[PDB]
């Protein structure tokens, strides 16, 4: 169970990094600030 | 060509309503540049009221 | 010192609150025009 | 075996191909409340509207106003007392229509609010203009997002749906057309339209809907017509949280044979916003780019066709995929940026055109979409 | 008689050949404003052009006026009105 609950997502990581990579947040919606730091403020985002 | 005098009325009046749909369209778009900038000076003076406030606390509690 | 350092930030967090402003005011404008 | 699963190709338009769209827009639509507590919301016709015209689509398209439909017009289909009553009606005086409320099945899950005759009316005035011009042959397609409620029945307003527009716009269809195809995407089955076009030929009413515990309560493999519109019902039944890749599977090879035996020259194709994730009420998990896919296969086809709004019980999933479709008719993919309108503090938190699916339970094994598609085909040869 | 509308006082002035000019829409007449007067249609349809309209309470009580002189008489009309009653169907 658990070789196979890392699988489901080994195979499918390689396209996963990529999105996360060309995220790019509009620049209109920082203003309004909904965009919640919070997993910013933790380091929880996966970018880089 | 355009001479018959029935189509003629109703082409006026087709501009007609063409004429006043662009007049309040310009009247609407003019009332609500006016009321996004009354918004925007209101959000404005109360970010200004808060900045003083707090100033004020902060140096009463100091 | 104290009081000096919490008027500039202070004034910074309310200069970037006036250009949030600013910035809405325009995007708002350029809605009005399109 | 019929159905195949297969991966889900990138969005692909000929740009060689030109096609003309006349969206209908009534600015008036979005201004009628069903209630305090009710899932039903004009609004997003309106959402949807500006969305488009922040995109800049509207540099491409062509967008016009419906008259709206007259009475006797608007009675094509339902009863004279029907409609009447329905004019007759308003919030403050039920207490004299009681017994006709009851008799006509409104009132309790479906309520009277100021302004419905007006809504019927801009509904049905935009299926019947969409219709008209498809008629004339100007516009290629006849955008009419306002109307698309299917749930009306001869008699009677079950479903939140007072007046059923898709009948007055095929049958204006039929005037001047043989065979009209008309496809269905809302989670509901389609009763309305099912039971008006239910004894004949000259309309091929497939459906993609979902079968369970429901309102409806129709829409079976069985059901297939009567008289001379024998196996002229054809009914997908799905279950909960099909997928976009299966959808696919499920939806190409059925619209290619239907295109192949059937043969329309014109296409109704409802395209309703509760089939999406995150719905109200709808059980399907299918995102924008699968709601849109459909759209798009229908459209490579190359035939006139009338696209219609209807169900969708939330605001923001629904207008998002309704311009993505609307920018997909016109052989443009739209980018992911949402650009700033009066009503872009809706669109949740992630601020993107985009509609992300849920973790559902997949009920739908391939054994029974074998099964549905077995039986659709054998059905369908008859034709 | 300003309860009717526009094509019946229209197709009144047309039949009678009254020269009075064709009223003024109701959106027309509204159209009028200030700025409402930079438009094509009001700055083609106030001065120095023939095709000037007029409001539709005067053209209507120009159209009750010449009704109301217009005398009558049955042995002229009853006979036409149930011919043309018997002949819209043709
Ligand atoms: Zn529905």
């Amino acid at each position: 169970t658990i070789y196979e609950r890392l699988l489901e997502i080994k195979q499918m990581n390689e396209r996963v990094t990529k999105e996360i990579n060309t995220r790019s947040t509009v620049t209109f919606a920082k203003d309004l600030d909904l965009l919640s730091s919070q997993l910013s403020e933790m380091g929880l985002d996966f970018v880089g | 060509q355009g001479d018959n005098g029935q189509y003629a009325r109703q082409v006026r009046d087709l501009e007609e309503e063409r004429d006043l749909e662009l007049v309040r369209l310009r009247l609407f778009e003019e009332y609500r540049v006016s009321r996004s900038g009354i918004e925007f000076q209101e959000d404005i003076e109360k970010a200004k009221a808060e900045h003083e406030k707090l100033i004020k606390l902060c140096k009463e509690r100091l | 010192p104290e009081l000096q350092v919490y008027y500039s930030k202070i004034a910074a967090i309310r200069d970037y609150k006036l250009h949030r402003a600013y910035q809405r005011q325009k995007y708002e404008l350029s809605c009005i025009n399109t | 075996m019929v159905y195949e699963a297969t991966p889900f190709d990138p969005i692909t338009v000929k740009p060689s191909d030109k096609r003309r769209v006349a969206y209908f827009y009534d600015a008036d639509v979005g201004n009628y409340a069903y209630g305090a507590g009710h899932p039903m919301k004009p609004h997003r016709i309106r959402m949807a509207h500006s969305l488009i015209m922040n995109y800049g689509l509207y540099k491409k398209m062509e967008i016009y106003r419906a008259k709206p439909a007259t009475k006797q017009e608007m009675c094509q289909f339902h009863t004279d007392e029907y409609i009447d009553f329905l004019s007759r009606v308003t919030p403050d005086n039920l207490e004299m229509f009681k017994r006709e409320s009851v008799k006509f099945n409104v009132g309790d899950d479906c309520p009277v609010f100021d302004g419905l005759y007006e809504y019927c009316s801009i509904s049905g005035g935009g299926s019947m203009e969409g219709a008209a011009r498809l008629n004339r042959g100007k516009c290629d397609v006849a955008v009419n997002y306002a109307g698309g409620l299917h749930h009306a029945k001869k008699s009677e307003a079950s479903g939140f749906c007072y007046l059923n527009d898709i009948v007055l716009g095929i049958i204006e269809l039929l005037r001047y057309h043989p065979r009209v195809l008309y496809i269905d995407i809302d989670v509901h089955h389609g009763d309305g339209v099912e039971e008006a076009f239910y004894t004949t030929d000259r309309v091929m009413t497939c459906s993609f809907h979902k079968y369970g515990e429901f309102f409806p309560g129709t829409g079976e493999l069985r059901d297939i017509g009567v008289g001379a519109g024998k196996n002229y019902a054809v009914n997908v039944p799905l279950r909960d949280g099909i997928d976009d890749a299966t959808y696919r599977s499920v939806f190409e090879p059925v619209i290619k044979k239907i295109m192949e035996w059937y043969q329309p020259s014109a296409v109704v194709l409802q395209c309703g916003g509760d089939s999406l994730s995150g719905d109200r009420l709808g059980c399907f998990n299918l995102s924008m780019e699968g709601h849109a896919n459909c759209v798009n296969y229908v459209k490579s086809f190359g035939i006139p066709m009338m696209v219609v709004g209807g169900g969708g019980y939330t605001m923001r999933n629904v207008a998002r995929t309704w311009c993505f479709e609307t920018g997909l008719l016109n052989n443009v993919v739209l980018d992911k940026d949402l650009p700033y309108n009066e009503y872009y503090e809706y669109y949740g938190p992630d601020y993107k055109l985009s509609v992300r699916p849920s973790n559902m339970f997949n009920v739908n094994t391939p054994e029974y979409l074998d099964k549905v598609m077995t039986n659709i085909f054998a059905n369908l040869e008859n034709t | 008689f300003e309860e009717y509308t526009d094509a019946f006082l229209r197709r009144y002035k047309d039949h009678f050949q009254l020269d009075v000019p064709d009223n003024l829409t109701l959106q027309g007449y509204l159209l009028g404003s200030k700025l409402g007067a930079k438009t094509y249609s009001y700055k083609r349809n106030t001065q120095g052009q023939h095709d000037k309209r007029i409001h539709k309470r005067d053209l209507a009580n120009v159209v009750r006026r010449h009704f109301d002189e217009h005398s009558i008489k049955e042995t002229d009309c009853i006979p036409q009105f149930i011919y043309k009653v018997k002949n819209q169907k043709k």
